[PDB]
């Protein structure tokens, strides 16, 4: 429901900007992985390409 | 390749702050202290020497120690 997601995207963006710190503190990011694997690959999906579609999209913009 | 001044296999930030040994389905697993799911579970919080390779200077690195991989 758009209401609970609209009341509730703190913790929504503090489950995101924590797995940020596990993916890029770089002796551990193998407790990412072996504890959710597709969160894991999630943020794989954004290293590997992901973020350039979002900073591209972003320029394209600054017009 | 994170540091390792020892070369007991686990690194250095693992043995100053502290770390565990846990099992996912039949696999060893040396992981860092997490209060929230390690706690639960019942195991132990470890430090070490980062510079030892076996802190307590026996012939078994904590590697060796906290993993099993040991004389019985
Ligand atoms: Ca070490
Ligand atoms: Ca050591």
């Amino acid at each position: 429901d758009i209401n609970f997601i609209k009341e509730n995207l703190t913790e929504f963006q503090h489950a995101f900007s924590l797995a940020f710190s596990y993916y890029f503190a770089p002796d551990h990011r193998t407790v990412l992985e072996l504890y959710a694997p597709d969160m894991f690959e999630y943020m794989n999906k954004l290293e590997k390409g992901g973020f350039e579609k979002i900073s591209e999209s972003l320029k394209k913009e600054g017009v | 390749t994170v540091p390792d001044r020892d070369n007991d296999g686990i690194p250095d930030s693992l043995e100053v702050e502290g770390y565990t040994v846990d099992v996912k389905n039949k696999r060893t697993f040396l992981s860092p202290w997490i209060s929230n799911i390690h706690e639960k579970k019942g195991l132990t919080k470890y430090k070490s020497s980062p510079e030892k390779w076996s802190t307590a200077s026996d012939p078994y690195s904590d590697f060796e120690k906290v993993t099993g991989r040991i004389d019985k």
